[PDB]
């Protein structure tokens, strides 16, 4: 089975080591995705900030 | 500890501010802290020859003078005679000479006395100067090398006027054996009050951080920092005005008034020349001529652009709401 093969790869010492290191810095990945979510959810505000900034350089 | 408080080219604002003292209040300071207020033009009982007897006894060393507080400028006009300030039969500057030479500690309270202040604004008709400074330039009336009998230079409690605590806490420190705790900065100001900036504790620093400007007075000051449009000198002015609030209530900046940098020896800055009052002088309409202390226009402006782009929404809305 193909899914069985992914489980087989997970057994691999080197694959496991890398997956463990990924789960070690998973907090960083989580925080960077949360930061991106924040940036996206405040994208309108950042666009309004760039609009007011350009609007100053216009005046 | 005997205290003689004289007023030269003063408006008595430092005295009035001093009278607003709380913890200690002025009466408890004068009575309960062992500070014998020999005389004060606004408070001394003696007039005429009895007052002059007190002054002459202090000047000639007949009675000890521990603290000579001087408020107001040393008026030297006309022609260095000081007769635009005649006090108790002498030019006030002569009294200053004698009493500063007699005192254990000399305290200049208020910019006038510290640095010359408003009366020293050009054209300076009164020939006003500070005790040991003329504006930023050290020396003033007494010379750069003047030291009181305790070895201290003139203790400059600046401000226009000084906040009551700036003097009362110094007086308490002297009265409670903590004179050695008093450190003075390069302007002889007590560092316990003048290492901070006016901005320190300002309710608008978050707006400053995000470069959100107050745009107008009145309700316009419900948001924003006054640095960009109203010439707030908060970030260039050493003071605890936002740490130790005025009248235990507020500060200019909290209230929406720009700090005029009154604790700084140049006050009034730019001599209130046209276009400098409640306005930020700017280069090319965007760059403040003066940036906060210790910053440089390029890093300031770069950080300012970054802060503007990353500004949160609340920094762009009223915060001091009804
Ligand atoms: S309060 Fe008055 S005494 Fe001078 S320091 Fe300001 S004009
Ligand atoms: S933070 Fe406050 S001290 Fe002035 S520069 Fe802004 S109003
Ligand atoms: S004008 Fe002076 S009283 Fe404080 S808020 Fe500024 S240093």
């Amino acid at each position: 089975s193909p899914v069985d093969g992914i489980r087989r790869r997970l057994d691999d010492p080197q694959v496991a080591e890398a997956l463990n290191s990924l789960l070690d810095h998973a907090d960083l990945l989580a925080v960077l995705v949360k930061g991106l979510d924040g940036f996206v959810r405040r994208g309108d505000d950042i666009a309004n900030n760039l609009t007011s900034a350009i609007g100053e350089l216009k005046a | 500890a005997s205290v003689l408080w004289f007023q030269g080219g003063a408006c008595s604002g430092n005295t009035m501010s001093f009278l607003n003292a709380d913890e200690p209040n002025v009466v408890d300071l004068i009575v309960d802290f062992g500070l014998d207020l020999l005389w004060h033009p606004s408070l001394g009982l003696e007039l005429g020859n009895n007052a002059q007897k007190v002054f002459w006894d202090c000047a000639k060393g007949e009675r000890p003078l521990d603290i000579f507080v001087f408020e107001g400028t040393v008026i030297e006009a006309p022609n260095g005679t000081g007769q635009m300030d005649m006090f108790a039969g002498r030019p006030m500057k002569d009294w200053v000479t004698d009493l500063a030479g007699a005192a254990q500690i000399v305290v200049a309270i208020g910019d006038c006395a510290c640095f010359g202040g408003i009366p020293a604004m050009e054209p300076n008709p009164s020939g006003s100067t500070g005790l040991q400074f003329h504006k930023r330039e050290k020396g003033g009336f007494l010379g750069p090398d003047f030291r009181s009998k305790m070895g201290l230079p003139v203790i400059n409690v600046p401000g226009c006027p000084a906040h009551p605590d700036w003097i009362t806490q110094i007086l308490v420190a002297l009265a409670t054996g903590r004179a050695g705790d008093i450190t003075l900065d390069d302007l002889h100001r007590p560092e316990t009050f003048f290492k901070t900036f006016t901005q320190t504790g300002c309710t608008r620093v978050q707006f400053f951080e995000y470069k959100q400007s107050t745009l107008s007075f009145g309700e316009g000051t419900r948001t924003g920092c006054l640095f960009y449009e109203f010439g707030c000198r908060g970030p260039m002015t050493h003071s605890p005005c936002n740490r130790i609030l005025w009248n235990r209530q507020s500060s200019k900046t909290r209230a929406g008034m720009p700090c005029l940098g009154c604790t700084e020896p140049e006050f009034p800055h730019f001599d209130l020349a046209p276009g400098t009052v409640f306005k930020t002088q700017k280069v090319s309409g965007m760059i403040p001529k003066e940036v906060p202390e210790g910053t440089d226009h390029l890093t300031y402006m770069g950080l300012a652009a970054a802060a503007r782009i990353a500004a949160p929404q609340w920094s762009k809305e009223d915060m001091f709401v009804v």
